[PDB]
């Protein structure tokens, strides 16, 4: 119980920290190319896991895993992964204004902020599977309808 | 009577014209618009909703 | 001959094009707000014909 949570978030913590450091460490190199480069900075189930994800070379993504441990440690379910497109290129101010605005779900939930100038000044906001659409290029088609 | 349903055919396809060509010239003049002004003015309609 | 007069007159930008541009930048681009922060250029040069 007790004991097992601080061991389970240990655990978590320590392969995030050998996934940031050795993630690079055998990146892209193959099984062959990444065995050498494959260093004593990871636990041996962890060094296999990372010997595995090299032998193809895929070990690029291997942050994410990182990102991944931490989040396992709490049941993870708060990526709440949001995307926000304007049609201005958003400014640090106003970007964090807005990433701080839409803590009605989790807070600052994972934003990958993008531009799409083709719309006219508006906000596409998709948080998970619901979309907010109140770019003006909405309505230029909801008024074009009269077509 | 081919003729005059052609003719209403013609109507509705110059209207419809009319309406696309006025749904770009607003396009063109709201982007010019958002140049000038900024979006960031529509980023206080971002809490309508969410 | 009919379809090129009504194209004439609608190339005239105060009697079609202008006045539509501006009604749908106030109801529908804006709240009701046709000026924001200038287009006084936009509503004339971007109209053309």
């Amino acid at each position: 119980r007790a004991l097992a949570a601080p061991l389970v978030e240990a655990l978590l913590t320590t392969a995030a920290e050998q996934i940031r450091a050795a993630a690079p460490r055998i990146a892209g190199l193959s099984a062959s190319e990444a065995a050498a480069v494959l260093p004593a900075d990871l636990l041996p189930q962890v060094r296999n896991f990372l010997l595995t994800m090299a032998k193809e070379g895929l070990t690029g993504e291997l942050n994410a895993v990182a990102a991944a441990l931490p989040g396992y440690l709490e049941t993870g379910s708060r990526a709440v992964d949001a995307s926000v497109t304007s049609a201005i290129e958003l400014s640090a101010e106003q970007k964090e204004r807005i990433t701080r605005e839409l803590q009605q779900r989790y807070g600052d939930v994972h934003v990958t902020y993008h531009v799409d100038p083709t719309l006219i000044g508006g906000l596409i906001i998709r948080v998970g599977d619901q979309v907010l659409d109140n770019s003006l290029r909405a309505r230029l088609s909801a008024i074009q309808r009269v077509l | 009577a081919q003729a005059e349903q052609e003719r209403i055919r013609m109507l509705s396809e110059a209207k419809s014209q009319i309406a696309d060509l006025v749904t770009l010239t607003a396009s063109r003049v709201l982007g010019a618009e958002l140049q000038a002004r900024g979006h960031d003015a529509l980023i206080a309609e971002s809490l309508a909703a969410l």
